[PDB]
């Protein structure tokens, strides 16, 4: 009665999740769009109608791929510079007692050693400025990296400002974004669309706050993978940014010392005028209105009554005991322990100040065994930020209290590339399919 | 809004979904990243080239619709056309006989063979 | 001399060089040195086979001349049959109609389907 | 054993051979290793789409055993069909003819444009 | 047993057993590493 | 340039020779500073 038959149709709209390489798409630098693809001037979004789709932030391949291909980008642009190994020779170093104030003595050290030259049967002794978190005591002192590997500087050439990147994927699959507002990066997303490639993320390398980042449209935003379990990090979106004004005044100056054929190394000459801290400043009611509406989204999850308090960060290395990110090439360290200090119970101009400090010999990733100084920066530097998120980590957390502790986190990478890839994932197409129909060939 | 265009049908029913085969169709083929690069345009090359066999070996060579000989068995469905070319979505058909797929090539195939060699039995009369 | 093979019929007309079709049909497929030809090999396949889906989708698969349903629009060129397939080159040719080119694709690509739908109604009967 | 299947019928005569070409048909397309399987990926696509576009060419596109108009050369060969699909080897038949094989290519290429310029005239009326 | 040309001598001959012969290999002597840094994250092992 | 001596400690006739016990300098972390160790060698390895 039914007399149907198979029938072979091409071109079906079904997708499948699968994984897969992205590429490039893009408008002397470490993050290299020479061998990154143009971005075409109108790109092209397809709203998909009465399509909902699953979606989890916290199981995308695009966060690995991310990390995996900055690493890579990273490790290739140190590739031609000079290697400073014959810097590891014994220090002379004495206190510097020029024109510095009450906190940063014994920050600098001004130290005297000798060096070789372009030829090899000749040496002269040079002097130059170091930080007391650069050198260790061995009136003799060596560099901290000594005693782990010899590793290179960072060319003077090559710029670290962050260019917004665009990933596209290969012929045969898709993008699909969620445009559904107040998605927390876990479930049915309704509101679904196609794109060929994603909006521009800056690779932005932070910790402990989210500086340069995207804006929520609706309201602050708090996601977690595990809210209950304390072991899980989470992570808040501000729907307004807060700006931050960073800020080192000294007056640095640069000079060559050749230490070979084609080789020179540059070193911190001396400091012109006064010596002082580096800091930064943050709005004071901008930043007790974020708390507030922070503080208001979070009695959502942790109950209604609860008391919410913010504290300081409890500790471990320098990099995630501390917000740490860099400016113009000078790499910041800085003591967040006035923002986060207070506690909220259910019922003018004065700008708080984080003094902080520069280091010059840096470990970006979480590897042992590779440095990347940075040569100084010559005269006084400043900038200023959007605080646009945050990342938050509840400290103990039984049922003995009913208080909630929040502390800063950080560290891991992963979570900075995490909080702009949420909305997209990527399938590939099955245009093959199979139906009943009557006709018969 | 561009809605309608490339995979704008998906959430469309099978009949209206089954007059954009097109769209889809076209779409299909078009340092270290140039690497990357190539070995993605080998990986869409190669599929391109796989579901282009297996759309010649059944005999259906440059068509996008084309109903064969092989019968429909009520045991893989029990639907009726009234209730799926109007009333399911393309999506929600594939997962419901997702199961039941490699059997029907294999029919097919199999079918193929025989309609040549009658074809080359009459040709020699 | 070599005079006819491969191009020789560029300076032809028409209608001379439409009888030698296959000798430019052939030819379309075939340590750091390496790497540039095998570059250049993936762009030549990925070339071919845009050229191959894009006869196939207006239904001339497998044809070197296939005339198809779509009508021939006076707008785009008024010049006769008599001054053309004896009075003039291919290069020429495309050189005048080179503006013309995508809307008489899209043509035939929305005449195929109809084309298509209408043999299933057919055979439905 | 797996006595049937791929490469099975290779013993066996030429008439019981032709039934399970399919078999054949299906597998012809499927860090410093990395770029040895690559380079060796790279020429399977190349090899099958040659071999696709000589089927292509001749006329016979997406088919099996595709009988065409060149008359069998007695000078080629003088044994019978007794004596050859059912008392020989596909193997033993391609020694034999492994000396003439690109003539008759050439003539299936020469034979399959006269047809299509017949097709387009008798479709000109 | 094989061999491309048994005749001529210059040709190795490969043989090939039916059944395997256990044989059983030892160093008794008790030894003893130390690491020597002969630079920035470079360790020479020496017996000691 | 090592500078050797034969090992007599506990050997027996046949292995009278084979172990050699050198002492050389070498460099170390700094490129200032020098280091004297010393290690064993075989006889296969050492050449006068
Ligand atoms: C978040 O975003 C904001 C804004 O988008 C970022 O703030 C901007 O930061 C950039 C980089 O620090 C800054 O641009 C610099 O401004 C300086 C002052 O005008 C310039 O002097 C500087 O140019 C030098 O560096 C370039 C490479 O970056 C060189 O190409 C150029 O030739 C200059 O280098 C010369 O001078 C130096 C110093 O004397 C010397 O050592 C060199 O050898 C050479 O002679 C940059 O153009 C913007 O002005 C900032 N924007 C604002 C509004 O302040 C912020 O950094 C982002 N946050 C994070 C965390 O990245
Ligand atoms: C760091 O130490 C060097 C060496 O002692 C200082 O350079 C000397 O400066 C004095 C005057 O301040 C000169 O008379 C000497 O000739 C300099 N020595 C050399 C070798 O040039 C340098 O000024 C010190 N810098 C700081 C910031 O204290
Ligand atoms: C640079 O090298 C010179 C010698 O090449 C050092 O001066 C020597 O210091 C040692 C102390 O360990 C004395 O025993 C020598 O007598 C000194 N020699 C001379 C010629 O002065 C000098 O100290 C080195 N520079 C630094 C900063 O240590
Ligand atoms: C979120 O974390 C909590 C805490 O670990 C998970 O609940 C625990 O699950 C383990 C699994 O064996 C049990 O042993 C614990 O007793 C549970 N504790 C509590 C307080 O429930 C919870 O399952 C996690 N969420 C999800 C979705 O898995
Ligand atoms: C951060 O804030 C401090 C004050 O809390 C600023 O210090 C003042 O800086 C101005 C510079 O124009 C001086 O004129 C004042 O004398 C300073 N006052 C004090 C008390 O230090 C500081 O400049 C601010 N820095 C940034 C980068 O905004
Ligand atoms: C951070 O820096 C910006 C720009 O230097 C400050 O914005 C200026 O604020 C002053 C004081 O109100 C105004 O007179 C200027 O007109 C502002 N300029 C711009 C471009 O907005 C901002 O106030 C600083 N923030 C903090 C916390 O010090
Ligand atoms: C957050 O605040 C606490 C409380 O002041 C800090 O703990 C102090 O740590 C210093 C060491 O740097 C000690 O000398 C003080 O005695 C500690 N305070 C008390 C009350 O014992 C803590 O260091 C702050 N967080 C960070 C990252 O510095
Ligand atoms: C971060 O800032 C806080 C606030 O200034 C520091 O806490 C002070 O630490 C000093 C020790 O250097 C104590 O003498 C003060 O009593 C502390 N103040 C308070 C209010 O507890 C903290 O030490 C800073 N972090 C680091 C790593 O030094
Ligand atoms: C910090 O945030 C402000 C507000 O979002 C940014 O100012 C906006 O910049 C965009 C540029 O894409 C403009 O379209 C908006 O009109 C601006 N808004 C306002 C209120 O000025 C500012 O650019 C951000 N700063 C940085 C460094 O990213
Ligand atoms: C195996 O080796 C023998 C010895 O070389 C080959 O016989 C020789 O062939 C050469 C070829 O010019 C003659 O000059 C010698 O006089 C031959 N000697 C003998 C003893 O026959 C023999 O040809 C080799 N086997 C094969 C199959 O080539
Ligand atoms: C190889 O054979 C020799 C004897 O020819 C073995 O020597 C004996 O080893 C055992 C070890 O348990 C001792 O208890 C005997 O005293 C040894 N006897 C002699 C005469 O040396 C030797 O152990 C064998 N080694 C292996 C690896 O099988
Ligand atoms: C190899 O030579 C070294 C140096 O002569 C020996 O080490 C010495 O051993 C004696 C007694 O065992 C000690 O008193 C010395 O202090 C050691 N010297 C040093 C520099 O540590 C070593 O024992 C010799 N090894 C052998 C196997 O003979
Ligand atoms: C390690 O270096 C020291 C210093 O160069 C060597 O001792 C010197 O040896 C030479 C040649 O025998 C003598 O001319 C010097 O007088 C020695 N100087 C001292 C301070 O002893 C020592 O021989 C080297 N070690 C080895 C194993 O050769
Ligand atoms: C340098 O100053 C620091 C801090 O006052 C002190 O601990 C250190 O001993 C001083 N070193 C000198 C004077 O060599
Ligand atoms: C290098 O020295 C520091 C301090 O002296 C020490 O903490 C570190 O473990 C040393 N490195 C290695 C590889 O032992
Ligand atoms: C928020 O995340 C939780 C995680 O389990 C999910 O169940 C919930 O649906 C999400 N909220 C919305 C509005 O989708
Ligand atoms: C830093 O010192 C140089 C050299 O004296 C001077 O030209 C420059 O103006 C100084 N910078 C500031 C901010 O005073
Ligand atoms: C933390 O907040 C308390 C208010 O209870 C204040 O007394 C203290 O000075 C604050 N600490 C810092 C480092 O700002
Ligand atoms: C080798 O020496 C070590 C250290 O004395 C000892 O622990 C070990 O048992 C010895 N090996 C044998 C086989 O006796
Ligand atoms: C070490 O022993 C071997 C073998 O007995 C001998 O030839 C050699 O001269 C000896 N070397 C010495 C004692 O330096």
């Amino acid at each position: 009665a039914e007399n149907l038959w198979v029938t072979v149709y091409y071109g079906v709209p079904v997708w499948k999740d699968a994984e897969t390489t992205l590429f490039c798409a893009s408008d002397h630098n470490v993050w290299a769009t020479h061998a990154c693809v143009p971005t075409d001037p109108n790109p092209q979004e397809i709203h998909l109608e009465n399509v909902t789709e699953e979606f989890n932030m916290w199981k995308n391949n695009m966060v690995e791929q991310m990390h995996t291909d900055i690493i890579s980008l990273w490790d290739q642009s140190l590739k031609p510079c000079v290697k400073l190994t014959p810097l590891c020779v014994t220090l002379q170093c004495t206190n510097v007692t020029n024109n510095i104030t009450d906190d940063m003595r014994g920050e600098l050290k001004n130290c005297s050693f000798n060096m070789t030259t372009e030829l090899r049967d000749k040496k002269q002794k040079v002097y130059s400025l170091f930080y007391r978190l650069d050198v260790v005591q061995i009136k003799e002192y060596r560099l901290i990296n000594c005693n782990t590997s010899a590793c290179t500087q960072a060319c003077p050439k090559v710029s670290f400002e962050p260019i917004p990147i665009h990933y596209c994927a290969p012929a045969g699959f898709a993008i699909l974004k969620c445009k559904d507002k107040k998605f927390n990066g876990t479930g049915p997303c309704p509101s679904v669309s196609t794109v060929q490639c994603t909006h521009g993320i800056k690779p932005v390398v932070s910790t402990q706050l989210l500086l340069n980042g995207s804006l929520a449209e609706e309201e602050v935003m708090i996601r977690s993978e595990n809210i209950t379990n304390n072991a899980k990090n989470i992570l808040v979106q501000f729907n307004t940014p807060v700006q931050i004004n960073c800020t080192r005044p000294n007056n640095n100056t640069r000079k060559s010392i050749r230490i070979g054929p084609g080789q020179a190394f540059y070193a911190t000459g001396d400091i012109i005028g006064d010596i002082r801290q580096a800091h930064c400043n943050v709005s004071k009611a901008t930043w007790n209105e974020t708390l507030g509406k922070v503080v208001k989204q979070l009695r959502k999850h942790f109950g209604n009554n609860t008391i919410i308090r913010f504290a300081n960060s409890s500790g471990g290395d320098l990099e995630v005991t501390t917000h740490s990110f860099n400016c113009g090439g000078e790499f910041f360290y800085c003591n967040t322990s006035g923002l986060f200090n207070s506690t909220w119970i259910s019922n003018s101009n004065d700008s708080i100040t984080l003094p902080c400090r520069i280091k010059q010999i840096i470990n970006m990733w979480q590897r042992i065994g590779q440095c990347m100084y940075a040569p100084p920066i010559q005269g006084v530097i400043r900038c200023v930020s959007n605080i646009t998120g945050l990342i938050l980590t509840r400290d103990g957390g039984s049922t003995n209290s009913t208080t909630e502790t929040f502390r800063p986190g950080g560290g891991d990478m992963r979570d900075n590339w995490r909080s702009e890839l949420y909305k997209y994932k990527v399938v590939k197409i099955e245009p093959l399919g199979v139906a009943p129909t009557r006709c018969k060939r | 809004a561009v809605f309608l265009g490339f995979l704008g049908a998906a959430g469309s029913t099978m009949g209206a979904a089954s007059m954009t085969l097109t769209v889809q169709a076209r779409n299909l083929l078009s340092t270290v990243w140039g690497i990357k690069q190539l070995q993605a345009r080998v990986l869409a090359v190669e599929r391109y080239l796989r579901d282009q066999q297996l759309l010649g070996i059944w005999g259906c060579s440059g068509k996008l619709i084309c109903c064969t000989n092989v019968p429909w068995n009520s045991s893989w469905s029990n639907r009726n056309l009234s209730e799926i070319w109007d009333n399911m979505t393309w999506l929600q058909w594939d997962k419901e006989i997702s199961n039941y797929t490699q059997i029907i090539y294999g029919l097919l195939e199999e079918s193929q063979n025989q309609q040549e060699k009658n074809e080359q039995d009459l040709l020699a009369l």
